[PDB]
């Protein structure tokens, strides 16, 4: 499972991450990068453009509640399926999002921690978050 | 499709790449290998350690062809056509793992850019990098 | 990339699909509802139970663009440029849907076929599918 | 879980299964559609071409023991898991084998079976079956 050190990787650098930031950007990314993501979020109002994304107030506090979510692995590497079984109901019998979708995500939080803590973000470091985001996407695809 | 302003959001990052060929390949090498271990067994002949020679020289042949991907981007399957047997034919690379250094590719410009690798500048390195991995794969089908 | 024999495979298997366009959509849909009972949340407006007339409507179109596809496949892109709009920017169809829908006609075909569908018929057909998946989702890249 | 249901459209249509014919059909075809699963059979001698591949012996044999092994999943539906767990270290940890190739694997016997049982697999049955190569590809991917 996890070893001390990844652990260390993990737990020291979201001490530091600003989760409203990185929540909102990971979710931006996803709907510019991926837009047929963006169907799933119809209510949100105005998402025509990447500006348009980039400024949505719903998509920004979304992604804060969705980073919010990944904290709650952060806090218990241990239990991620446990901690995320209710979210997968959700996520699959209620929206039916393809489990593509959650790496796709995941894959785009990756690469914003890079761009936020370029010192930190080594490759060692990559490879912890890899394995988190990967927990994250599995225990929600079940 | 690659738009103009694509081309041009990827120029801008591209020639920053360029003057460090070398460390940015080998980082992009380097985190495929640790993060993705399975990708290794391609490099049974190479000296894995961290800045082995193999890997930096690898590493800018990699960056290398990217850069004549940039310059020939309307024109990326006989520009690559060499690359595109090689690693269907000769190295038998599963497609998966093009997606695997792609994104490996976006974590180093990432790290390198920081804020300036905005969502329009993922996008079109999204875009760039999946075209170039189709091509590199298209000998399967 | 499709070679003539590849094409003429196609073609042997395809003008038996043409006797029965309503019968094989509607299948290869069907299948894909009840195996993949998620894509199904992009047909709301559909009465989906067995034999629907909105179901036997549907797979037949789906056929006739198919059709249409088989025809014009040296120029598929602005053969299909109405239904990729359509599948991008109207109905965000996942990419991993086509992929789905691609293989429950794979399996209406084997089963139809028998012996017929032998690896060269299916490595045709995947080739075939793929491209034309490939395009329909273009307008996200 | 299981539905008797579907344990019946398992089982029914398994005990009517040539393993050595479906299971070198099965191999051929993965080798044959996405040929760069090519690179993990070295040792097999002559595929360069469907017919090579399609007439070599030592490819048959193989998709007989993997379809011999997809029956032990058949044969002990609630132990998948259990069941496959030293294949899933050997393809990992020694093969290497991509996950990604293990969901193809398991859509090409779906296919298999089609051209086989062309009135026995109904959609109803296609749903069972292909619940059943997805909890072995999951197995393995361990
Ligand atoms: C695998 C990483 C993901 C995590 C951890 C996650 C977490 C969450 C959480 C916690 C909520 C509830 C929001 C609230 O607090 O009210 C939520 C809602 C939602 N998620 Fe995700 N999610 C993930 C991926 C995705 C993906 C990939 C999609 C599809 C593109 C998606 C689509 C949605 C939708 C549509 C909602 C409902 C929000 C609304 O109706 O306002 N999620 N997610
Ligand atoms: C961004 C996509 C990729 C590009 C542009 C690329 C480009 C290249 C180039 C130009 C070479 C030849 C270097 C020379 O002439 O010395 C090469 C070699 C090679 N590549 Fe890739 N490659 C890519 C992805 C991959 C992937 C995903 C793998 C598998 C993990 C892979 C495995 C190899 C191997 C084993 C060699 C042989 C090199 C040697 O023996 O020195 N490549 N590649
Ligand atoms: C083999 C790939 C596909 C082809 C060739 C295709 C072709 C078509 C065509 C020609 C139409 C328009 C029919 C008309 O004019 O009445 C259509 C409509 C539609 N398609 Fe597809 N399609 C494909 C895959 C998919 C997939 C994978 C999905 C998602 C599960 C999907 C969802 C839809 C929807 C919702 C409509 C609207 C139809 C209506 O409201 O009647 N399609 N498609
Ligand atoms: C998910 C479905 C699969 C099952 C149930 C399965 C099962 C098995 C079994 C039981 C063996 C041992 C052969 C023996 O009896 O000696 C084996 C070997 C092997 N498998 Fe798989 N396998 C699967 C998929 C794959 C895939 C997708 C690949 C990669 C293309 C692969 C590559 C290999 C290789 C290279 C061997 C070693 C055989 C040799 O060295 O002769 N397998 N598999």
């Amino acid at each position: 499972h996890w070893t001390s050190e990844e652990k260390q990787y993990i737990t020291s650098l979201w001490a530091k991450v600003n989760v409203g930031e990185v929540g909102g950007e990971a979710l931006a990314r996803l709907l510019i990068v991926y837009p047929w993501t963006q169907r799933f979020f119809a209510s949100f109002g105005n998402l025509s453009s990447a500006n348009a994304i980039l400024h949505n107030a719903k998509v920004l506090a979304h992604g804060q509640k969705v980073l919010t979510s990944f904290g709650e692995a952060v806090k218990n590497l241990d239990n991620i399926k446990k901690t995320f079984a209710q979210l997968s109901e959700l996520h699959c019998e209620k929206l039916h999002v393809d489990p593509e979708n959650f790496k796709l995500l995941g894959n785009i939080l990756i690469i914003v921690l890079a761009t936020h803590f370029p010192k930190e973000f080594t490759p060692a470091s990559q490879a912890a978050w890899t394995k988190l985001v990967n927990a994250v996407a599995h225990a929600l695809a079940l | 499709m690659l738009t103009e302003d694509d081309k041009q959001l990827i120029q801008h990052v591209w020639e920053k790449v360029l003057e460090h060929q070398e460390d940015f390949g080998a980082e992009a090498l380097e985190r495929m290998f640790i993060v993705y271990p399975s990708t290794k067994t391609y490099f049974p002949h190479f000296d894995l350690h961290h800045d082995s020679e193999q890997i930096r020289h690898h590493g800018k042949k990699v960056v290398g062809a990217l850069g004549d991907a940039v310059k020939h981007i309307d024109n990326l399957s006989a520009t690559l056509s060499e690359l595109s047997n090689l690693h269907a034919y000769n190295l038998r690379v599963d497609p998966v793992n093009f997606k695997l250094l792609s994104h490996c590719f976006q974590v180093v410009l990432g790290a390198h850019l920081g804020r300036e690798y905005t969502p329009q500048v993922q996008v079109a390195y999204d875009k760039f990098l999946a075209a170039v991995s189709a091509v590199l794969a298209e000998k399967y089908r």
